[PDB]
């Protein structure tokens, strides 16, 4: 086993051209709830995806064209830390963003219904 | 080329016409159908699966439905299985009558490729009136078949395969005892049982070694242990007896379809499953479930539980596998396809040591290589 | 009974759960893990400098006698240290069986070649390094098998996008095929699937 | 006896019993050297002595094929043969000894 | 009800037609362009509307399991008709 | 078919066979083309009690595959992975071609 | 930390593999030019070599040396045995490129790109 | 139609030799037929 | 079980022998080929004259694609998206808004044929009953364009097909 | 600009490059040529055909779908032209024959037809008129060829005043007449040189310079009512370019002098043929005439271009010349040819 110091580098090995390595910034990201649905399983993970880059319309048949190819790479890490090694071992720029979790509320049925409080409904 | 299916680039190093050695050049049919598998859903993922090996296509369809299956826990009808097990036959000797005849032309015959073609176009017309394409159906799904055979097919298929015996015996008239047939394959691509196994080799190249192997008695999978029939074994390992082993398959096939038309069951042809399998069109324009449901299985699919599978089938070229591996997703997130002409392609090599141009040419054939399965 | 269930097996799930102890006892040295999955499937987690020690044994031991491989692949999970995971499955015609080993490794971290045990891995490690860029250490030849000649990078990798960076057309003021920036005139449409209510409560994470 | 063993390149042995004994002797000699405390060596060495007692005690050569259950006399003495060279290479690998490492904290855990 | 642009294009049913000083108008020269004539507003218009005399009438599209799924209409408000939105089908309640 | 009584004979003949047996184009045996209409069968879930999804949901019953063994956590027998596949029978319908 | 060495223990023992693989393909561009029947000079493949060579030159780590040079090695044999094409070799230069600007004015007027 | 042919040459078509606008006297397509004679060519049912 | 394809020893009788060595001398199986050759040669043949006649074709074939309308002439379809959905090939682009009258109907379909893969998948999703893949099989263009369907071909496609796709859907909707 | 003329993409083959152009006389050397840069970047390209419809298949790959559209038209026939030129904002003129037929003649081709594509497209409303003549375009010339280029390059300015008239020098390349038309003199034994070839100068330019520039001048928005001359960067005596030619050819290179009247004669000769002709007199008169010198005008330099060398293009064109023998030889294996700077 040999020991070497340095900070892991594989761009020159994963084959991307230079201007996909050098000029392109990365979100890490947990993804905000759909405001749609009540449902939270989709704020698990975190994601890693490109800026976003010029679309145009063909000019036949007016379809959706792009010159981009990390239009659609999205990557699913578990850990913050997970994704920004691998973000800094492939040498893309990268803005990280922390956790959003709702903050605990105090919820009461009996609430509805105060003698003097304001919280009492008028309907229910 | 034209003994070179088309996409296979061979580099060969000749002594004369004495073969030194054969190096392989494929990825010509490459096409990336595992990434974009993992850009699909698994509805969405089954004509991949059709276009794989294009001569048993519900053959592929059976191992990929198998494997969905195996993973989301849920099983087949009866009538499903028995629908599957019956054009499983059938796709084998669509399979096997491409393989035997284009082996013929590659050598020099060519009459039975045009009477065998004939009765493949009737087994096409069988797939064109239980799907509506005559080739890639992606009639066999996960959780069943697509819809229920028509109110004359059955009568069709026994007419077929009443007369499909005498087809069988007119090309053997031409082939099994003609010296120049015996000439060409007797002592050709010779290959041990133990190199074979070593090689990865499945299929008829195991069974014309000797090896006594079949998944279809070993590890059955739907109704196989319900019918009988009998594998063929080859003793010298070479052309000529791979040959007898896949023309007796093809009998075999035969007494399989008989079964399986007599022992055909009444009932539903997919998991009643709404969840899994889509309803009715009848109920989805009736049900507000049944409206939810095909609603989301048309759209996202069905999450299938994780965990990763290895299921393989007895497809006519060998053993066809799938490594499936999901996330909880509707996605797959891995699907490894394992062809078993990637193994035997690999071992060509080996087998045409001390040939000539034309042994290898047979011995091509004799391993029935389709570049859709090796390349994928 | 329950039409639309699988049925189980718990003869053959005892049966690998004892050939896993088994395997487990007699390596030490590299059997990291033994998980029998509920539709009967025995995988083995070893140490990766254990390939050849643990496929030999496999192979040639009288009470195992793995001598097919079935297939030899790899899974790219970016968010583990050792991304790459490389997947031997093994037939046993004695016994009946399969079994699956599973080792793990990056890109820089060369594995074993098993063409010494096995003669399918030739190509079924070629296959690997061409997709995944797993170098194989003592491999007899180590190059290309599905990729065009000169492709630059490995497809399968899940940071690889889905049409590639580069396009083939043919320039007729040169009168060959050139090769320059992929430029798609309807762009793939990304859709997103899941559906954010939980499916399985077998497998919920703890919260963590 | 027989003609062939229905295998191609697998070739009738004439003496069976001889070299099952001998190899399985050969096996149980190259035991001895693996430390008596290894897994493998006691699995091994009782199905060797297993496989040796019934090929002394069987000399019809179809009735010791069928206690055997290992197909035929010479896919046996192959998997005998099998057996010793990887006796050998254990010899050599030492498995017995205590796990090389551990994997890293997350590295089989799925769904990840 | 096809209808024709100022620049002797035909209209769509969707309303499309190429400006006069699009460049995009060169596709069609010595060729076509291919217009349906039948538009489905104007027929589902020259429909009639059906009266029935009960609150919730329900349209299948007509055919059964041939039709649209079955959905079922509020026939209540008396200054308009009730739709149905899968087919276009209008209903009322006998006034007067 | 429609052939001349000569060269039927000279067909059979010359081939060994009797072909207008077994014919390879078909004539009026097959299947007409315009059916009766069907009317599949529903399925065993089709009830309209003692039928909850609950009781018949084979997915909610899949498990994480059971940890035989964790590094991290008397004589026993060897054991195999299988008992040992038995020997093939030949076939009584035809043992040899 | 203690990580397993592919090839090379050492950047010096990377450094000698790399001026091997230089050798290498320097000595085979007069070859190359004479059997694709390219119509570039033995000058302008070396110089592209040399190119292809100096596009690593900032990798500080053995093991990213030892892939760069069996990566080398494996694409000098598919030109030696002819298994590449002209076109492949031809990709190398990108003669049907335009010339993409460099410079911010330039970028601005041509179009969104960084 | 001839019903003791062998089936796929029971039912045949003689194309016109003036469809539209065009002299179709030698140049005959499989797309001048029908729709209503394209499925009953086609064997899709059994009456014409 | 398991059968000998080849295991027989041939007889070593005389006249075995003497049958053996008159095939070798006198070419006994060749000319049994040559009969069945020209057995063939005096059988039917078993070509159809195209175009003049067509192969058989079942109700439930896949051709060429076609949006259909109710009878009253209004359109099925109401850009439900199910089939750009579950679309295996993406070949299907659907843009909508209200109409005029507020119907909820499709400005833009689009269907690539040089993308679709002819599976039967968007009919099978369609719950209108709208977009269907008609009996149609021979449109074979001469230019890649004309193969890129959008809104007004494919009503027209449904027009001139209706009568037919009618009475195949007719046919074939028990068994769906 | 219409919201549909602005350019989108990176200048790929599925980009937008805000260009609809109408490219006369698409169909030949130079035509080809232009078509290909023009789809290259992504642009509408019209191509006006009067020949048989195989004959324009090769330039279908050139664009993307639907970017190349190809309409008949007759050069005698301002509705055609009107026709194919009405929704264009650039007009490109490379028609031009180097014969006479029974139909059209050097003045048809070089004076009505190039005015009457001036003269529509200045109706049709067409911003941009690009015009290709030739650098030797003398009024007085021995060459009707090029008396009517000269007439035909004043009637262009008068009837499109905004034009950009490129006057090329002698292009080579694969499909070209000048190296092939040297070349292909070996199978009437010698080579006939008029004064031997001492008393001719030209410098040659390469086609894809030619395109190059051609395209540039397009995009060039200060170049709208010009005029060019694209030439080589060297200038060579005829003998000196012949010889080079053959000893790049690998033929033996035997050149004999041949008096101006008898070299006239020899090509009457030739221009008998119903066919393509193999010489003529103007081809005569045309190669034994020097290029002129017009430092004047503007050039490639001045559009961008970096003119190509004959000696490093040479090989493209003479290779197929060559022998089995001598087919793999390397570019660098012949001496560059004396140049007259
Ligand atoms: C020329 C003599 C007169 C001939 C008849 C008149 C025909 C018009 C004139 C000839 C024009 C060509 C005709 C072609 C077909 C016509 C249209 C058609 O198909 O009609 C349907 C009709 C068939 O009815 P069908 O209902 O479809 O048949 C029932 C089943 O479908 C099928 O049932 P099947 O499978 O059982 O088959 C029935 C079979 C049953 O027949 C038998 O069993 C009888 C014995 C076997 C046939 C013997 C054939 C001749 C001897 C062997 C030669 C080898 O019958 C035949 O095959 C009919 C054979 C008639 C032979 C008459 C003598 C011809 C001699 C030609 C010799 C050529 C080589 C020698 C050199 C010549 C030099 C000039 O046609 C006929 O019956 C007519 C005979 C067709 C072939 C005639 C070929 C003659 C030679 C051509 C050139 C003649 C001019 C001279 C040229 C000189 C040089 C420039
Ligand atoms: C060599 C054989 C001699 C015996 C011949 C016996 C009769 C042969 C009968 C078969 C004819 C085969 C040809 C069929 C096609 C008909 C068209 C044809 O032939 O076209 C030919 C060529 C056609 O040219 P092309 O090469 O463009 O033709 C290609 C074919 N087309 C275009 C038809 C598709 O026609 C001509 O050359 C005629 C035009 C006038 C040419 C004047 C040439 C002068 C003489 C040549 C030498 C001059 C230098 C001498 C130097 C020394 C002087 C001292
Ligand atoms: C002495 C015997 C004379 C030989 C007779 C003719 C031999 C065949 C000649 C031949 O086939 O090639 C002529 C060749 C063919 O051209 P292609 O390459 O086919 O171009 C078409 C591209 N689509 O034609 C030419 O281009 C040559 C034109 C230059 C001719 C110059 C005229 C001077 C020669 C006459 C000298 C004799 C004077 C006494
Ligand atoms: C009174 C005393 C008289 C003395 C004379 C006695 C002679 C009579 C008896 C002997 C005659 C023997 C016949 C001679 C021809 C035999 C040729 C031969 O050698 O047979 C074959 C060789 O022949 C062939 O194989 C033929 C292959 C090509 C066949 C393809 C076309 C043949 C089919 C067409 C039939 C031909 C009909 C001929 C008609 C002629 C009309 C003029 C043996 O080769 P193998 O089986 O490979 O084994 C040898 C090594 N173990
Ligand atoms: N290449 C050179 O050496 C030089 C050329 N030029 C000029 O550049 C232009 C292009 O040159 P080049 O490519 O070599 O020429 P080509 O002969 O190869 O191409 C001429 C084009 O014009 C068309 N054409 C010719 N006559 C007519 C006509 N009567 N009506 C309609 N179309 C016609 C031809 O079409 P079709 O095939 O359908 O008949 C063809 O598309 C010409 O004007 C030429 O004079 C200037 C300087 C040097
Ligand atoms: C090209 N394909 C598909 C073949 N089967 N080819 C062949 N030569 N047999
Ligand atoms: S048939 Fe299949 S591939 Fe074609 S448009 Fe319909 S869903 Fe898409
Ligand atoms: S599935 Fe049917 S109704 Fe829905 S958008 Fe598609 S064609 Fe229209
Ligand atoms: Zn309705």
């Amino acid at each position: 086993l040999i020991a070497v110091d340095e900070k892991l580098d594989i761009t020159t090995l994963t084959g991307v051209p230079e201007e996909h390595i050098k000029t392109r910034k990365v979100r890490i990201f947990v993804p905000a709830r759909n405001n749609m649905q009540s449902g939270v399983n989709n704020t698990k993970k975190w994601k890693m995806e490109f800026d976003t880059r010029e679309r145009w319309e063909n000019p036949l048949m007016g379809w959706s064209s792009t010159a981009d190819p990390l239009s659609n790479l999205v990557l699913t890490f578990s850990t913050k830390e997970d994704a920004v090694a691998f973000a800094e071992k492939n040498g893309w720029s990268f803005d990280v963003e922390e956790r959003k979790v709702p903050k605990p509320k105090s919820k009461s049925y009996g609430a509805n219904f105060s003698w003097n409080k304001r919280t009492r409904v008028s309907t229910k | 080329h034209p003994a070179a299916h088309g996409v296979l680039r061979l580099v060969m190093e000749l002594s004369g016409e004495m073969v030194r050695k054969c190096d392989p050049h494929i990825g010509l049919l490459h096409r990336g159908t595992e990434k974009l598998i993992e850009y699909k859903t698994y509805l969405q993922a089954l004509p991949y699966f059709d276009r794989l090996d294009y001569v048993s296509m519900m053959c592929n369809e059976q191992a990929y439905s198998l494997a969905v299956e195996k993973l989301l826990n849920i099983q087949p009808p009866p009538r499903a299985q028995w629908i599957r097990v019956l054009f499983g036959e059938i796709t084998r000797l669509l399979n096997h009558i491409m393989a035997v005849t284009t082996h013929a032309l590659d050598i020099g015959a060519m009459t039975p490729f045009f009477w065998m073609f004939e009765e493949r176009e009737k087994m096409f017309e069988f797939y064109e009136r239980v799907s509506g394409a005559r080739m890639h159906a992606a009639y066999i799904r996960p959780g069943g078949v697509h819809q229920d055979l028509p109110l004359g097919l059955l009568d069709d298929i026994y007419e077929f395969s009443k007369n499909f015996s005498f087809r069988i015996d007119e090309l053997e008239e031409m082939l099994t005892n003609n010296r120049i047939w015996r000439n060409r394959t007797v002592d050709i691509g010779v290959v041990t049982a133990e190199d074979a196994l070593n090689y990865g080799f499945s299929g008829v190249m195991l069974r014309g070694s000797g090896i006594q192997w079949d998944l279809r008695k070993t590890q059955p999978y739907d109704v196989y242990d319900q019918v009988e029939f009998d594998v063929p074994i080859g003793s010298r390992g070479d052309c000529y007896d791979r040959y007898l082993c896949r023309v007796e398959e093809m009998r075999q096939s035969l007494r399989i379809i008989s079964q399986c038309l007599n022992k055909m069951p009444p009932g539903e042809i997919k998991v009643d499953d709404a969840k899994v399998s889509p309803p009715k069109r009848a109920e989805m324009k009736t049900s507000m479930e049944s409206l939810i449901h095909h609603f989301k299985l048309y759209t996202e699919g069905y999450q299938v539980p994780p965990g990763a599978t290895y299921t393989a089938i007895e497809a006519p070229k060998g053993e066809f596998g799938v490594y499936l591996v999901s996330d909880g997703s509707s996605r797959p997130y891995r699907c490894k396809i394992k062809a078993p002409g990637f193994a035997h392609l690999a071992g060509l090599d080996k087998m045409s040591k001390g040939h000539m141009l034309a042994d290898v040419v047979a011995i091509i054939g004799t391993q029935d290589i389709v570049f859709g399965e090796v390349d994928r | 009974t329950r039409p639309t269930i699988r049925p189980r097996n718990d003869v053959v799930h005892k049966q690998l759960s004892a050939f896993g102890q088994y395997v487990a006892e007699i390596l030490p040295k590299y059997v990291q893990q033994v998980q029998v999955s509920c539709f009967n499937e025995l995988e083995i987690f070893i140490h990766p400098d254990g390939v050849i020690p643990v496929l030999t044994f496999l192979r040639d031991h009288t009470n195992a006698q793995f001598k097919s491989l079935a297939d030899l692949t790899a899974v790219d999970v970016p968010t583990r240290q050792n991304r790459f995971e490389i997947v031997y499955n093994l037939l046993s015609l004695r016994f009946n069986s399969r079994i699956r080993v599973k080792t793990y490794t990056d890109e820089l971290t060369p594995i074993e070649s098993s063409v010494t045990v096995y003669k399918a891995a030739n190509w079924y490690e070629r296959e690997i390094w061409d997709m995944f860029g797993v170098f194989f250490a003592n491999h007899p030849d180590l190059r290309r098998i599905l990729t065009d000649y000169g492709f630059e990078g490995h497809p399968f990798r899940k940071d690889f996008p889905l049409s590639g960076y580069v396009e083939l057309r043919y320039d007729d003021e040169v009168k060959r095929v050139v090769a320059e920036p992929v430029e798609l005139a309807q762009e793939f449409r990304k859709f997103d699937l899941n559906s954010p209510w939980e499916a399985f409560p077998a497998y919920r994470q703890p919260p963590e | 006896l027989k003609k062939t063993t229905g295998l191609v390149g697998l070739a009738v042995c004439e003496t069976p019993h001889e070299r099952l004994k001998i190899l399985y002797t050969k096996i149980l000699d190259v035991l001895g050297q693996i430390p008596k405390n290894a897994a493998y060596r006691k699995y091994t060495e009782q199905i060797t002595n297993e496989k040796l007692g019934m090929v002394k005690a069987e000399p019809d050569v179809k009735k010791l094929e069928e206690q055997l259950q290992g197909g035929q006399i010479e896919e046996v003495i192959l998997q005998a043969e099998n057996e010793l060279s990887l006796a050998r290479k254990m010899l050599r690998w030492k498995p017995w000894e205590p796990l090389v490492e551990e994997p890293p904290a997350n590295q089989w855990k799925w769904p990840i | 009800g096809v209808r024709t642009s100022p620049t002797g294009e035909k209209v769509t049913h969707t309303g499309q037609a190429y400006d006069d000083g699009d460049y995009r108008r060169v596709r069609f020269s010595d060729r076509q362009k291919e217009v349906n004539e039948n538009f489905a507003i104007d027929l589902i218009a020259e429909q009639p509307v059906s009266e029935v005399g009960s609150r919730v009438i329900s349209c299948d599209g007509g055919g059964g399991a041939l039709g649209h799924p079955r959905v079922y209409i509020n026939l209540d408000k008396e200054t308009k008709t009730g739709t149905c939105g899968y087919c276009g089908l209008q209903f009322r309640q006998p006034h007067h | 078919a429609s052939a001349t009584r000569v060269i039927q004979l000279l067909r059979n003949w010359a081939s060994g066979r009797d072909l207008q047996a077994k014919l390879q184009l078909r004539y009026q045996e097959i299947s007409k083309r315009t059916q009766p209409p069907p009317k599949l069968p529903v399925g065993p879930s089709h009830k309209l009690s003692n039928n909850y999804y609950c009781t018949r949901d084979g997915r909610r019953e899949a498990m994480p595959p059971s940890i035989v063994m964790s590094s991290q956590k008397t004589e026993k027998k060897a054991v195999t992975p299988a008992p040992p596949i038995k020997r093939w029978e030949l076939s009584k319908d035809q043992p040899y071609l | 930390t203690s990580v397993k060495p592919i090839f090379s223990r050492d950047m010096n023992e990377a450094k000698r593999r790399v001026r091997e693989l230089y050798r290498a393909w320097y000595r085979e561009v007069p070859n190359t030019v004479h059997l694709f029947q390219l119509d570039i000079s033995v000058k302008q493949g070396r110089d592209k070599v040399r190119e292809m060579f100096m596009k690593n030159a900032h990798v500080t780590d053995p093991r990213v040396v030892d892939l760069l040079v069996i990566k080398g090695k494996m694409e000098l044999e598919e030109t030696i045995n002819v298994w590449k094409q002209r076109t492949h070799i031809m990709r190398f230069f990108h003669e049907t490129e335009a010339p993409r600007p460099t410079d911010f004015l330039s970028k601005f007027y041509v179009g969104h790109d960084p | 139609e001839d019903n003791k042919q062998f089936f796929g040459r029971h039912r045949w078509v003689i194309y016109t030799t003036e469809m539209n606008g065009r002299d179709t006297f030698w140049d005959v397509d499989g797309s001048m037929v029908p729709p209503e004679w394209h499925r009953w060519l086609h064997c899709m049912t059994d009456d014409p | 079980t398991y059968k000998f394809v080849n295991m027989r020893e041939p007889s070593m009788d005389m006249k075995s022998v003497t049958d053996r060595a008159a095939q070798t001398l006198l070419w006994t199986e060749l000319v049994r080929g040559l009969g069945m050759t020209l057995s063939y040669l005096f059988r039917e043949p078993a070509t159809i004259n195209y175009p003049f006649e067509k192969g058989p074709l079942s109700p439930r074939f896949r051709g060429e694609h076609a949006l259909r309308r109710y009878p009253s002439g209004e359109e099925r379809c109401i850009a439900c998206k199910l089939c750009e959905a579950v679309c295996p090939a993406q070949a299907i682009t659907i843009e909508a808004e209200p109409r005029a009258d507020g119907s909820r109907r499709t400005t833009r379909y689009d269907i690539d044929m040089t993308k679709c893969i002819y599976c039967g998948f968007c009919q099978e999703a369609c719950p209108v009953d709208a977009i269907v893949e008609g009996p149609n099989f021979e449109f074979s263009t001469e230019t890649h364009e004309e193969l890129l369907y959008n809104k007004e071909k494919l009503l027209n496609n449904g027009d001139k097909w209706e009568a037919e796709i009618a009475a195949n859907i007719q046919a074939d909707y028990l068994y769906r | 600009l219409h919201h549909a003329l602005i350019p989108h993409g990176k200048g790929g083959r599925s980009s937008v490059s805000g260009i609809v152009a109408t490219v006369f006389g698409a169909t030949g050397f130079l035509g080809r040529y232009v078509v290909n840069h023009l789809g290259r970047m992504g642009s509408q390209v019209i191509v006006p055909y009067r020949c048989e419809p195989y004959d324009t298949m090769h330039l279908r790959p050139m664009g993307d779908l639907g970017q190349i559209i190809f309409m008949e038209w007759n050069g005698k026939d301002k509705d055609s032209i009107r026709k194919v030129v009405e929704h264009s904002n650039v007009v490109i003129n490379l028609v031009g024959r180097e014969w006479e037929t029974k139909n059209f003649d050097f003045e048809d081709v070089f004076v009505k037809i190039p005015h009457a594509i001036a003269q529509v497209s200045k109706e049709a409303g067409v911003e941009k008129l690009i015009h290709i003549s030739h650098l030797n375009a003398d009024i007085k010339s021995p060459s009707r060829y090029l008396r009517s280029k000269a007439v035909g390059e004043k009637e262009v300015r008068a009837a499109f005043p905004e034009a950009t008239i490129i006057k090329p020098s002698d292009i080579f390349g694969r499909e070209d007449r000048f190296l092939n038309y040297f070349a292909s003199m070996r199978w009437f034994g010698g080579v006939p040189l008029i004064s031997l070839g001492k008393e001719t100068v030209k410098q040659p330019v390469y086609i894809v310079d030619v395109s190059k520039g051609i395209i540039n001048a397009i995009k060039d928005p200060d170049a709208k009512g010009k005029t060019f001359a694209f030439v080589g960067p060297n200038r060579y005596l005829l003998f000196d370019l012949v010889q080079y030619i053959f000893a790049v050819a690998y033929r033996p290179f035997l050149p004999y002098p041949l008096p101006h009247f008898a070299y006239r004669w020899v090509g009457r000769l030739f221009e008998v043929s119903p066919f393509e002709p193999w010489t003529t007199r103007d081809k005569v008169e045309r190669v034994h005439m020097s290029d002129m010198t017009l430092p004047h005008l503007p050039g490639l330099e001045d559009l961008g271009i970096q003119a190509t060398p004959l000696e490093l293009k040479a090989i493209e064109v003479l290779r197929r010349h060559r022998t089995y023998r001598w087919l793999t030889s390397e570019m660098e294996d012949v001496k560059p040819a004396k140049t007259v700077n």
